[PDB]
């Protein structure tokens, strides 16, 4: 959904967060997605570097 | 190196189809959210000398041991190059929000920085910190909303160009993470 | 003929390769110019000869005789060139603490803006070396007949993006010796971190093996740090040429998943392949029979109006050369939907994202012992 | 791309400082002669598929020795790829539009095209008579605005004037 | 002098190309912007001797040691020099906003600024006291009337952020 | 760089030993065959620019994903390189031919090719295929066995040639896989 | 190794072309030549022994003194040296002269001999004493029939002319 | 101008040596190959304005619209050109002929050939049209020895694979 492009969306929390896929690199915000996704019935787990 | 222009246009073209309607219709949201995108780069243009010296004094002073012998920001040389990179992140920042894209950050400046601050021994943790700084103080000078700087301007919300700056200085220091 | 020659013969090559993408061209001081125009050149001149390294304020006293000489015009830029790879400065980033085919290897990339072709070359310029010093080392690189037919008197030195390149090998080299725009020549080899504080530090040497031996640097050394990538020109190759970044968490049966499907795409591929051959022209019988069947069905044209016609016959003005055939918007737009249609060349994009796959694999199944394992 | 925002971007770059206020100017002028180029965008993609119709049909309507012989034009697939290659520069002349430098339509149509077009025996000429074609059914006042049509106007003999 | 227009011809001369509708969108721009800036320098040249008069005395309302000792303010004379580097660089202020981009302002102030006054033992903090003593006083609607005055204010921070 | 002569005297100083008769005599039939090899490598120079376009363009219309957006094939500057790829390849071979011995192709071409295809993201797969296009229509052209030309030679058997030929290419064909 | 095929495909190389017609007269002057100088490379490994023999006793027929002192001839192992060394050389006119350039004859024997002989005290006279005896003893009508014997001439000129 | 003597007498020079026998067997094959060729000369100036006459009308038989429009072949004038630039590459096929090395015909027909035709609207297929007849129109065995005859195919080949 994120290859190539970058979204912006809103969290649980009131916060926003940009979500981008840039050269096969995923981020969210400060830190980079370390492990791609993990399908869990009720959306996805991304698993990620460094506590955002 | 790509503006938010030649972004529609390479999306266009992965789409290998004229531009029509709705991707213009983003890119007039652009045009009519320009002169306040305008405004927002002249806000980090003159500021940003002085929120890189307290950006990495900010840094020095939260990890005190850069200070320390034989850390990277003991020899005075050290410092001065500190400082430099400093200015030259706070650059490209700045010139992605010029162009409303991240294509000249990602080529020119954050492709190549990872390995490189790794090559030096340059603690990368250190480095996303006075990112991290840079980052709220740049947010600060970008709402009005800093302390020993009011400037007047005509009154409006900018809060989608914020979160715009907001994820260049994320994506600098998710590149140096 | 495509082409007439090499980077020196002609600039064909410069006109359809990476080249006209970077910020790798040269530079002039036109003229009578302020200091606008004199600081960028300058500037320009220092980040290629030095290699993005940093030159302080006090380091650029040294080098300011040389400069001065060139901010005049009196000095042509291959002179003022000359001046800074003289300058102790130059001296001390290079000269003074590296192993000799990293050095040598350098004042090519400086001085000529390519890598080493071969080791007998770079055997000549270390015999040169022992012969006449650092020094004539240096004039023997400016004076050279290939720097002048390529760069002249005028401009600075740059990477050279000629799309001959003598040895391929050589061309991965030349991406690996510059690391893109962030890295410099410090970072690259570790004399910042062997000297003591910042300083003295002996500079390393790689490919050594590749100069000696048929090697080939490695498809990440090319792929991560490159000018390739910093003049990158947005493409949209299913390909990446941006290598994925290495996933934690891996484990061997994630490997032998894909080595299986690896082989398996292509087996599928030979076999599209070589039935490919066979389609021919399936449709070519019943187009032989429409041939065939000609004097029926093709008709010649009425002159007239949209009014005073029979319906269905054809004015001289809807003889357009694509309704002749019959064909559309549709038939002239066709080959640009092809790739998810096509069963051949849907093959070939899955079998290189499984191939960037296998690599990315290949570095993560190689840790061992203290894995956290999922 | 060739652009305003790339090329006063790049230029501050080489430049070594922050943008200044002359960048800042430029970008304003971006947005100022923004709208009329996009209303030359928007209606070239309303109506693109009738200028692929009369822009080749006048391009073998001056050449017919195309459909004659072998050469570049022998069968109905050729003259597919012909109607192809038009769209393509439509499509380019869109894309560099909409930018508004005439950056995608050189690093995408122009560079290396020389190669190309000596290699497989493709004429020039064809190509210049469609897109003059193109030039001489234009109306300022019907059509696209005044100004959209100066941009169109402008694009376009870049592409001749590159491909001549 | 880096403006609008030196900055495009000189990118396009260094390209080696004719002028595209880039460098022209990018004119137009300076010739948009022009009123505002325009308006900002009639008023420079208006009260410029009172804007030295002001500036000059809050930098020795700041900094009073320059008038103790020798250092940089012994006499009346040295105190007359720095009243006529402030109108220097007001001057400047004037010429850059005329040009509209940091030009002569860089070229004729700032460049070489560091090894004078690091030799001749000028401090700089002084003169960044006059300055911001200058971005302080303005009042938008009643004197520059808005952008004018904006205008103004980015050159004269760029003269702070040059010096410090 | 090495031709057969060099070949010769390489192994024959590996043997630490003068030149002697059974290399010689081998290198005579070398020198009879002259004629072929001649003739051989001037029908392959000329009209080497039609077997290019002809190979890549069969590329091409095997496999109508190139020219596709985002194949290789797809930007027109994307072609252009193409096919400047298979004219420099077809001319290292037109120079092993002239040489009798492979080491102008190994050193000077084939020497971290996969390097460079992996490392620009260009299908190796396709690569061969246009390797393999070049083989038969130089064999063709080797052989005086072209539809579009059949120039007059004195005719002969020249079979060992068109096996070196085919192992040439045979020898890039399998080094780009 | 330079030879004619090496020059020619090394040149065309460096030119960045096909091998033109040029290159092949060339390679059809070799097979021109050919047939000479494998007479004569024919008619060396033929009584080689002898040559070794008439050169090293004309070569301390010359001079006498290396073997009198220490200096170069001190024991019979240096006078095998002495022979060995010519047999080296012997070799290398077999091997440059079955390529038919002088390339191996430079680069295995040439090629650093300077730092080499001037290093070790290796007077180069003796080696010329050597081979203008060979040149002398040069039977022309009788053992290499013409031109096999002119090629001979030749590569032995370019030794003595590379050694002194 | 390349030739044999020109890439020998180059390449030593390049090399820094005194002409060795590789060169000089290089020379031995061009004044081996050069009666073959220079029969193939002679018999070109003999009947030069023949072939003029055959090849430009057969360059118009093919294509017919060079005198239909404005385009190229407008007036009898350029015609008169059309020709004349014909012999112009045979008089060049002719000095390279005579040297032997495709020299003259590569520094003074072929290069810069590709600016000038696409700007001056030349196309390239009419000329590969005339060259691709007169291939046709040597007969072997009647007209010209196998020697010159494969030369002057080779020749005119060379000319073709530029221009193309
Ligand atoms: C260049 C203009 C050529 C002249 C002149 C000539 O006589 N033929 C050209 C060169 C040539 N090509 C081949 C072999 C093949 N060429 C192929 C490409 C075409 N086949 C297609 O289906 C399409 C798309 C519709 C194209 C463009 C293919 C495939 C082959 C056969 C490949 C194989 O594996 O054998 C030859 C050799 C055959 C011959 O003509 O004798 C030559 C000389
Ligand atoms: C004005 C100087 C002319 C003329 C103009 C007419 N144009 C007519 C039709 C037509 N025009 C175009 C070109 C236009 N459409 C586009 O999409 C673009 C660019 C994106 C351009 C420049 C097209 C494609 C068409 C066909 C579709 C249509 O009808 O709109 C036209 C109607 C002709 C008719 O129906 O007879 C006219 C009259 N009028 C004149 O007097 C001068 C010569
Ligand atoms: C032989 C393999 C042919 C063929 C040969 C014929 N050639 C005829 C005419 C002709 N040929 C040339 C080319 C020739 N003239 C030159 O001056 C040179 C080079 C300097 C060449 C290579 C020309 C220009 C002409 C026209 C003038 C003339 O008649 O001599 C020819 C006569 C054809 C006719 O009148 O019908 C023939 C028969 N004969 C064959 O069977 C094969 C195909
Ligand atoms: C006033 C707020 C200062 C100070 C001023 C002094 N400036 C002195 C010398 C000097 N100043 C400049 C800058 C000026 N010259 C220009 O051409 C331009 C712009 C075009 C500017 C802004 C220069 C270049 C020089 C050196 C040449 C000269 O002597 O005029 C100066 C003399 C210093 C000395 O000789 O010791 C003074 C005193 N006076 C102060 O008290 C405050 C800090
Ligand atoms: C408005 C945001 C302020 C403020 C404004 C006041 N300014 C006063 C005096 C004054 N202002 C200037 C700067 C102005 N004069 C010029 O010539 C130019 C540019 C060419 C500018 C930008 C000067 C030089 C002066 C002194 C001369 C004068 O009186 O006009 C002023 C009077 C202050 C007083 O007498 O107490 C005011 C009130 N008013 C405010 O509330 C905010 C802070
Ligand atoms: C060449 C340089 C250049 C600039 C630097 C800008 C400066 C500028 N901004 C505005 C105009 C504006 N600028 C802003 C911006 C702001 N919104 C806020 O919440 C913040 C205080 C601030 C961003 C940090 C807003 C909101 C307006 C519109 C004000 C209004 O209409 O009320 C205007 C008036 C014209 C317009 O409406 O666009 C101008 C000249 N324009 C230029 O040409
Ligand atoms: C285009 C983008 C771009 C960058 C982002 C920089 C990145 C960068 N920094 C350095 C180099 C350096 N960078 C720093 C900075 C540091 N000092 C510390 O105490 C901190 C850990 C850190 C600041 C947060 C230092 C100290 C050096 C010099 C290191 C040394 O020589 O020991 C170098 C090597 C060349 C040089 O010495 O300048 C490079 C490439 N350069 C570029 O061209
Ligand atoms: C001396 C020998 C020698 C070679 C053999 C080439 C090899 C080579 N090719 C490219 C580069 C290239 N090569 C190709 C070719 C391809 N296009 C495709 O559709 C096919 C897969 C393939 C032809 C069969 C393309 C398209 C590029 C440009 C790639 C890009 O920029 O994306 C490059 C990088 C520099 C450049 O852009 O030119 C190099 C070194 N160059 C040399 O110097
Ligand atoms: C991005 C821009 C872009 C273009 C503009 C085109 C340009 C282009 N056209 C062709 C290729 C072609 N183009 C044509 C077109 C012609 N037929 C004729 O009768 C006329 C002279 C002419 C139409 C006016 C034909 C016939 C071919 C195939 C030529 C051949 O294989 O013989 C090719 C080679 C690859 C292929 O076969 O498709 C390319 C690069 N491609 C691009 O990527
Ligand atoms: C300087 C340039 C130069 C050349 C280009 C060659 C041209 C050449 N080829 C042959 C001669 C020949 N050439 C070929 C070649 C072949 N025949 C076939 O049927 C195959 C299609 C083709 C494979 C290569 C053959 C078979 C002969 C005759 C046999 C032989 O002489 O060995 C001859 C002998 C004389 C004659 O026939 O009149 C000459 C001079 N030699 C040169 O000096
Ligand atoms: C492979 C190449 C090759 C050669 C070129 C010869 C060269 C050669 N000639 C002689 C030896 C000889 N060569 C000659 C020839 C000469 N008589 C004269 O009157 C003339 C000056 C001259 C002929 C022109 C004579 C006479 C001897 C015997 C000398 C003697 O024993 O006195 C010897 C010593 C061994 C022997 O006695 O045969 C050798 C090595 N041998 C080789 O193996
Ligand atoms: C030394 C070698 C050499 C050449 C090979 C020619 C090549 C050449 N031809 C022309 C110029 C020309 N050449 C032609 C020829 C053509 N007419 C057509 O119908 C055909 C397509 C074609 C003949 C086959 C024409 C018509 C012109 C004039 C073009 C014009 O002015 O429109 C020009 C420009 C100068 C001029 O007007 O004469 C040149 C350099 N000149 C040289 O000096
Ligand atoms: C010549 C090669 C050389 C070195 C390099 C040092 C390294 C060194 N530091 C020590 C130990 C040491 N090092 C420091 C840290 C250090 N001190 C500070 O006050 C600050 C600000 C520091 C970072 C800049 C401390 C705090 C200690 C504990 C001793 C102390 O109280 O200072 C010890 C004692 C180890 C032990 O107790 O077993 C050694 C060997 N010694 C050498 O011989
Ligand atoms: C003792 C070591 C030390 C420092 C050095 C500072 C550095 C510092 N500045 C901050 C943040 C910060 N800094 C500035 C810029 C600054 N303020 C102004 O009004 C003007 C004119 C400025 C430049 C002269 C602003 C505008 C902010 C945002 C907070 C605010 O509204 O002031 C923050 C908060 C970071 C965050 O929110 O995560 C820090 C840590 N703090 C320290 O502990």
């Amino acid at each position: 959904d994120v290859v190539g492009k970058s979204v912006t969306v809103e969290t649980m929390g009131g916060d926003e967060v940009t979500i981008s896929c840039m050269k096969r690199k995923l981020v969210v915000g400060s830190s980079a997605v370390i492990r791609k996704d993990v399908s869990c019935s009720n959306g996805v787990i991304h698993v990620i570097k460094s506590v955002l | 190196m790509l503006d938010a222009f030649s972004r529609v246009v390479v999306n266009s073209d992965s789409k290998a189809a004229y531009v029509g309607g709705s991707d213009l219709q983003s890119l007039k949201t652009f045009i009519s959210d320009g002169n306040k995108r305008l405004d927002a780069v002249n806000c980090i243009v003159s500021n940003a000398s002085c929120i890189v010296s307290d950006a990495i004094s900010g840094m020095i002073c939260e990890n005190p041991g850069l200070i320390a012998p034989g850390g990277n920001c003991y020899t005075n040389r050290r410092m001065a190059a500190c400082l430099r990179d400093g200015e030259i992140i706070l650059r490209y920042v700045s010139y992605a929000l010029l162009a409303g894209d991240s294509s000249v950050l990602d080529d020119r400046c954050l492709n190549g920085l990872k390995e490189t601050y790794i090559a030096l021994g340059v603690p990368t943790a250190s480095t996303s910190r006075a990112v991290s700084i840079m980052k709220a103080a740049s947010t600060a000078f970008i709402m009005n909303t800093a302390s020993g700087r009011k400037i007047e301007i005509a009154a409006g919300d900018c809060q989608a160009l914020q979160s715009e700056a907001a994820a260049y200085f994320d994506k600098v220091g998710s590149a140096v993470d | 003929r495509v082409l007439d020659g090499l980077d020196t013969v002609t600039q064909d090559s410069y006109s359809f390769s990476r080249y006209v993408l970077g910020p790798f061209q040269p530079s002039v001081l036109n003229a009578n110019s302020s200091e606008y125009e004199r600081e960028i050149a300058i500037r320009a001149a220092y980040r290629h000869v030095f290699g993005n390294a940093y030159i302080m304020e006090e380091e650029l006293a040294e080098v300011e005789v040389t400069a001065s000489q060139y901010k005049l015009g009196n000095l042509t830029a291959k002179e003022f060139i000359r001046a800074l790879a003289k300058s102790s400065a130059y001296k001390t980033r290079f000269f003074e603490g590296a192993s000799q085919y990293r050095f040598v290897e350098l004042n090519f990339m400086h001085l000529l803006g390519r890598a080493p072709d071969t080791q007998e070359e770079v055997a000549t310029h270390m015999n040169i070396y022992h012969a006449k010093g650092f020094d004539a080392e240096i004039d023997s690189y400016i004076d050279s007949e290939e720097y002048d037919s390529v760069f002249g008197d005028y401009n600075v030195p740059f990477l050279r993006f000629r799309g001959a390149y003598t040895p391929c090998d050589s061309f991965n080299k030349q991406c690996a010796l510059k690391g893109g725009w962030a890295n410099s020549d410090k970072a690259m080899g570790g004399a910042a971190l062997s000297g003591y504080n910042g300083s003295d530090g002996r500079q390393m040497c790689d490919r050594i093996s590749a100069y000696v031996t048929s090697d080939t640097t490695d498809y990440e050394s090319v792929a991560g740090n490159s000018p390739l990538l910093t003049t990158s020109p947005n493409w949209l190759a299913y390909p990446d040429p941006a290598i994925a970044p290495t996933p934690a968490f891996i484990s061997p049966q994630e490997v032998r998943e894909a080595r299986a499907r690896v082989e398996k795409l292509r087996e599928a591929y030979n076999e599209e392949i070589a039935k490919t051959q066979a389609r021919k022209n399936a449709m070519a019988p019943f187009r032989a029979m429409v041939e065939d069947m000609a004097p029926m069905l093709d008709r010649g044209v009425t002159f007239g109006d949209p009014m005073l016609v029979h319906p269905e016959a054809k004015l001289p003005e809807n003889e357009s050369a694509l309704a002749d055939l019959g064909g559309k918007s549709s038939d002239y737009k066709r080959f640009w939907s092809t790739m998810e249609t096509n069963t051949v060349s849907r093959l070939e994009r899955d079998l290189e994202e499984a191939k960037a796959e296998l690599r990315v694999l290949e570095k993560g199944v190689d840790a061992l012992t203290p894995m956290s394992t999922s | 791309m060739k652009s305003v925002i790339t090329t006063t971007i790049s230029a501050a770059d080489a430049a070594g400082r922050f943008p200044s206020s002359s960048d800042l100017e430029s970008i304003q002028g971006n947005i100022q002669r923004a709208s009329a180029r996009l209303e030359a965008a928007e209606k070239l993609s309303g109506n693109h598929e009738a200028v692929v119709k009369e822009a080749g049909d006048a391009c073998f309507a001056k050449y017919s020795y195309l459909k004659n012989s072998g050469e570049a034009g022998d069968s109905q697939e050729k003259i597919n790829k012909c109607y192809r290659d038009v769209d393509h520069y439509m499509r380019l002349i869109n894309y560099s539009l909409v930018v508004g430098g005439t950056g995608p339509l050189d690093e995408w149509g122009i560079a290396g095209s020389r190669e190309v077009y000596r290699t497989l025996n493709l004429p020039g000429s064809a190509y210049i008579a469609s897109f003059t074609f193109t030039r001489d059914r234009l109306c300022v006042p019907r059509d696209m605005s005044s100004q959209a049509g100066v941009e169109f106007v402008a694009a376009l003999d870049y592409v001749i004037n590159s491909l001549s």
